[PDB]
């Protein structure tokens, strides 16, 4: 859209996840800085009434705040002058089977906002776990249109958030990835009719590729590889679902994203490269045609997933010419930096010096260099593989500082083991499986199970780290940087912390009711800056706490690595808002009282 | 003087109430030896019965295992069995082999996990059409660490309802449920001369013998000397249960 | 005992419910006053992980905080220097049937603390829903002894809090009361044997009365009235369970409490006074013998419950002689003031001028004057009956100011309708019942269903009201008074409020995540005053919100009267702590970090 | 042709699948009249059928109501029933009247709510010993507004398992369950010469007849005409179900 850019330039609004089409999480407000960071105290709080994980950040547009919860995916609207009153709420009635299929994961990403033209009003776009997509009025809260996208019987359940580009809404797919492949769909935002669909694996007609696909880099793979890499008709169960974030560039009219991992998990049953799975894509918004694609890990064996966040910037390269760049972290431990006009490889580096799954990434060819000692092979003790299945990076949304040209990231510190096994049975039957263990890395301690995460500042071109800091538990949710020389982030211990953007000294810390797996947001209402954050624990780190599991092997070793989380936090869910000196709407106590 | 048997929750083989085939066939042999049987209960399913139950010095003998099994010693086998087809009556759908072209046109079929039927579906190129259905018969929860399998009653229920047309199942697991089914179902033994596309043979019949520890030779002597004493009783119980029995060697 | 009094004199402790044996809820700290009440900001928050009603207040002894929960009755211990870490937790495994019997009531009212002598360590005493009483160590969390009290098969479940007097623990009874009596039991706190048990209805042997029972007031009833008033053998199912609070006086060695309403709810089935039901008792602490009892509502017809709080004070009467008095509010709209030594009736007054169910209470004879127009059993539509079943006074804990000689109370404002009906059926069978409607009182708004609560200051001897204030919703939970001229209370909307003692002007208000049905507490750790409060809504006021009931008649009209609560609050549970300028343990951010 | 028969969910009288006595009898009468029976369903139980179904102009006929009921006009009765005792056969507890001494020594008895049996339990002095059991057979949820009753299947189970020795029930509601009960129970009709301590009579037998609205006399005439036409079918159905019908007098 063109209205959304102007809305995002203002400091009173937070319109889309990432706050921009560049996905920066950067704010130009400098009311809160290093001088007066000690005086931050809460202004108000709100409770949603559910016990699961709460992800994403709330949206603030035109003096209202919109809050979304986990299953069963409720929605609330609040007014910033009188936060006590709820303007409207949406509580859906879903099919009972929906919880049965996907009881393991009950979370959601966020909401979408469309300003609307003169004829049609502004819209809030949301998705449900049952597999439905709905549009609601912003002021009142009725339903304008509702469509069905996925099928529960196959096993596909929705967790993603929609993306609004021009007059279109873009929706991916997610689910159990057992016997179905992934696809991307574009709908009209006013009516709900389907414009275009794209597939990850299959023939060229289903891929919907362009005429100049990968013209600049022909060695990345050009044509016919959707079915050539796979053996037989395996691509009908290949997988490749995407549940990450998006980026959009008005100048080139492209949307950038990345695809998921292939299926089944047994690397023996799917020989080949499995092309266009774990691939960075840039697709046209109007027609859906792909302009370039780049594959990261051919023939994945460690059950990773390349569905992390994309970021955009404009910087000078080593030669000394200005270039437009996209940066992508990945779970395998490699950060990629590409050109978002053709797709040329500019940089590829390692997040930490304790990566053993790969030795280096070749820039000329793009093929990673593998170390076979840390691979997965049958009848062997694959020990001390760094990272684990969780990976160094995960679903959080990192931050970028345009003035300092620095990326602020939160990186896991976990290393795993792997042991296959085969068990025979009565009449020509056998079971093949693998057992996994997870433990902290070298920089922490393994006896007490502490030191599972760190926070870093990174430079894309040169590759240096300005500072490095450790944490008790893994950072999960993302960071938010401000122009007052501050970086804010939340911790699974139930803390919100602010650090200096130059050296990294800790300046302010507060105790929230429960842990946070989202990212903070900032805004201003009337000459006053407010910082809001969710609280609630769930997902992989909280599986043992949520479902009351005590077996180390349960949850693919998540319970064992996070066995000490129950000594610091409990369950909950809600939102908390901070401001300087606690100044807020209810400074005059007579406001909002019955009369 | 009591006999310890390794038992686990696995219908319709072993249950707490003792109405299963396993419990009855154990009690008959225990009475034949004159020594009462003791049931050691282990929570994990039957596939874990040996490694966690026999070499841990908890129970003495396991009741059902394949003949000439390598890891544990096998006694004299006492009955035959095999995989059988499962369809409806009066549907004019009779299947006598795995090369019948009608198998490529049915809507759906139900088979187990890690079984010769699954490999045969791989061979004739049909796994892609049915993988979602098989993972939907149980809830979509198949972790690598734990062992998951479709309940035998579920297969018979699905064939009776009409969701699947042709099923393949092991005899003893479904013998009780087929003869109690409301709709008259039909069985058929699977031929032993079944060949894959590559050519490797896929056996469809197996022997059933008791399994003891490596060093318990005297208990082996007692077991294989008491088996012929109560053979008519075992045969009568097996015929009453409705299990198809193939001729022994 | 004697150590508890000395611990109560200290300002760093909150040992027992009411903070004293006098149940005043009064603190002598004056660090926070009217001069600097506008600077209170939160210091830290804690979350439980349950969605129910949280009642009572936490206990603070020797630098630790003890937190109790609703069903399934968990317990946590926290250290005041590092609130993030949990020293120990107790989570019982209860019988699955306990939830089946009790559905509406799933709450708990507090814990007990015993200092312990040199040989035996200090103990925390608690009760469970299935009917078990347990003692735990104060420093480790282990179990010393556990006994069974109630029976689930009959239908008795436990919600009460234990009481500690001398070396004994006192436990009452509660539950469905469909076919059971009510009894009181005393146990030895060290081991757990039974010392004495007393009944409410029955022969004189079971009542366990003294030789001088009601010697000074012989017209209240002396002997043989446990079975005389009841017709036949109805007293075996009469009822009379006590689930309120207690008071203790070391000088007279007496414990004061009150009993509940009789059963069954139909008045025709139980003709007579139903003696020693809904009566005030003063009983001996050691032998359990009763010294005096006084009946309030003979042959109840409105399904009230006389289980409110009881307070003690010393004041001059109208003549000019100093007397030791006890004050008791009641649901029927009458407040009583008696003499603790013998039981003489000193004063009886009306909470509000819109009672109209009792004309007055006669001091000479002790019998109330009834108005037949507003009575039930008329077999027609009785209208405008005030108070409702919930009554003017809730189950909260009010406050007393000694220097000003004032009582601070929160009073409901609801009026009730009543319509009986009988429905025949096929074969000599019929069903008889009654339907109820609840609506706001005259001083509020009936169309919009708001204005359901009041807060008042009262003088017992004279009977005057110094000030009266209105609230949007009912005030459940109680109030606290401070020597800095402040009255603190919580609201079902989700606010914590502070008012001036002399005039009643509103000075400070803060927004908490959910509604509060408890009472605040205050303490000092190191030269700093902290005010802590629970949050989490449930029980009778929030039956519709919790159980998602839309029928107005459901919950005896609770849903209809509180239909607008869902527009201001949701569910949750936890604790929040406030301090001046937000000063707290984590002022230095390096405290409580890894390495 | 439509009939618009009132209906509510209550086993075993009325079920959605149409296996209840109400469904068979309504279908037979409707076929006799030549119309097709149309069911108007109300979620609330049978107690609310008349006040919400017949005078709300939604459904036209109610199938079961006592004769000479003042609320609505009644047709000719078609069968006669009453209250029956329930006791285990092998317990050798021969009971034939409500004045037998052994009732004061029985461990527990099961009766309904708002029924003559409960009144007699109060009369002979046993309500205090069984109120808790009676309110525990259902969960302890008996609000003033709602209507609560014990399911007949629960009563039959309580009599069979041995937790209650003597039960009192209504024949139509328990005949099906007593017919199919695994253990052999025993019934006995309650004498009509039943007198309380005060002296007031307590009837134990009742007619059963249809009920129609006040104005619809023509529909009453049609029902009366069809009753004798369909009488043999109704008698055959009642005999098959197992309801003990008393002669009409």
């Amino acid at each position: 859209n063109d209205k959304l850019v102007e809305l995002s330039k203002s400091d009173d609004n937070w319109v889309m996840p990432g706050k921009n089409y560049d996905s920066n999480n950067f704010s130009d407000l400098k009311q809160i800085n290093k001088g007066n960071v000690k005086q931050l105290r809460p202004a108000w709080t709100f409770s949603t009434g559910l016990l699961n994980g709460h992800e994403g950040a709330p949206l603030v547009v035109d003096g209202k705040m919109y809050i979304h919860t986990s299953f069963p995916n409720n929605t609330f609207a609040l007014g910033l002058d009188d936060p006590g009153t709820i303007l409207w709420q949406d509580k859906p009635k879903q099919n009972p089977a929906a919880r049965a299929v996907a009881c393991c994961d009950l979370v959601n990403r966020g909401l979408a906002y469309w300003p609307g033209d003169g004829k049609t009003p502004a819209l809030i776009l949301k998705t449900q776990l049952d597999g439905n997509v709905a549009a609601l009025n912003a002021e009142t809260g009725e339903t304008v249109w509702k469509v069905e996208n996925s099928d529960i019987k196959v096993g596909s359940t929705l967790t993603i958030a929609p993306y609004v580009v021009k007059d279109k809404v873009i929706i991916g797919s997610s689910g159990a990835e057992l016997g179905v492949r992934g696809y991307l769909t574009a709908y009209d935002v006013k009516t709900g009719e389907q414009v275009w669909r794209a597939y990850a694996t299959g023939p060229d007609k289903d891929l919907l590729l362009a005429s100049d696909f990968n013209i600049k880099n022909p060695h990345y793979g050009q044509k016919g590889l959707g079915t050539g890499t796979w053996e037989g008709d395996a691509w009908k169960i290949g997988g490749g679902t995407n549940w990450g974030w998006y980026a959009y560039d008005p100048g080139t009219n492209l949307i950038y994203f990345g695809t998921g991992n292939p299926a089944p998990w047994n690397e023996t049953m799917r020989p080949g490269d499995n092309k266009w799975t774990m691939t960075i894509f840039g697709r046209d918004a109007d027609t859906g045609e792909a302009k370039f694609g780049y594959q990261k890990t051919p023939h994945d064996e460690w059950d990773y997933a390349g569905v992390n966040v994309m970021m955009l910037s404009e910087q000078k390269d080593k030669d000394g010419k200005a270039r437009k760049l996209l940066t992508h972290p990945d779970r395998n431990g490699i950060v990629y930096t590409l050109d978002r006009t053709d797709g040329a490889l500019v940089s590829a580096n390692k997040l930490d010096d304790t990566v053993n799954v790969f030795k280096s990434v070749d820039l000329k060819t793009g093929q990673p260099v593998r170390d076979p000692e840390y691979g997965t092979r049958m009848d062997h003790l694959a020990k001390d593989i760094c990272p684990s299945a969780m990976g160094y990076h995960n679903q959080g949304h990192d931050s970028y500082d345009p003035k300092r040209e620095l990326f602020f990231m939160g990186i896991n510190h976990i290393c795993m083991d792997w042991e296959p096994f085969m068990l025979p049975y009565r009449a020509g039957q056998f079971f093949v499986g693998a057992t996994l263990n997870m433990y902290p890395g070298p920089k922490g301690d393994r006896q007490n199970y502490e030191g599972l995460g760190q926070i870093k500042a990174y430079n894309a071109i040169t590759g240096d780290y300005k500072w490095e800091k450790m944490e008790r538990f893994a950072v999960w949710g993302g960071t938010m940087a401000t122009a007052g020389d501050l970086v804010f982030y939340g911790t699974l211990d139930g803390y919100l912390k602010a650090r200096d953007s130059d050296t990294g000294d800790l300046l302010w810390k507060f105790k929230i009711p429960s842990g946070a797996i989202g990212y903070p947001m900032t805004y201003t209402h009337k000459g006053t800056q407010y910082v809001a954050i969710y609280y609630g624990v769930g997902g992989w780190p909280g599986v043992g706490l949520v479902f009351d599991l005590a077996d180390p092997t349960a949850g693919l070793g998540a319970v064992g690595a996070f066995k000490k989380l129950a000594n610091y936090t409990q369950m909950g869910g809600g939102v908390v808002v901070f401001s300087l000196d606690g100044k807020g709407p209810y400074d005059d106590p007579n406001v909002g009282e019955w009369k | 003087g009591t006999l310890r048997v390794c038992a686990a929750e696995q219908p319709p083989l072993s249950m707490k109430d003792g109405s299963g085939l396993e419990n009855r066939i154990a009690t008959t042999v225990a009475e034949a030896m004159g020594r009462k049987a003791q049931f050691v209960w282990l929570g994990k399913p039957a596939i874990y019965l040996v490694r966690d139950g026999l070499e841990k010095k908890t129970c003495d003998v396991v009741i059902g295992l394949d003949a000439d099994d390598p890891r544990v010693l096998t006694s004299k086998p006492y009955y035959r069995s095999g995989y059988v087809f499962l369809t409806r009556a009066d549907k004019d759908l009779d299947i006598k082999s795995w090369s019948d072209p009608r198998l490529k046109e049915v809507s759906h079929m139900v088979v187990g996990f890690g079984t010769p039927g699954e490999a045969m579906l791989k061979d004739i190129g049909r796994y892609e059409e049915d993988m979602a259905y098989l993972y939907s018969l149980v809830n979509f929860r198949a972790p690598r660490n734990q062992y998951t399998q479709i309940d035998p009653a579920r297969m018979v229920s699905e064939v009776a309802t009409g969701k699947a047309e042709v099923g393949v199942a092991f005899g003893p697991d479904v013998a009780r449920y087929v003869r109690d089914s409301s709709t008259k179902l039909r069985m058929t033994p699977v031929p032993d001369d079944t060949q894959a596309s590559d050519g490797r043979k896929m056996p469809q019949s197996f022997d059933q013998a008791m399994g003891v520890r490596k060093d318990d030779t005297a208990l082996k002597a007692e077991i294989d000397a008491a088996l012929e004493k109560a053979k008519p009783k075992i045969e009568a119980i097996l015929k009453e249960e409705g299990v198809p029995v193939l001729p022994v060697s």
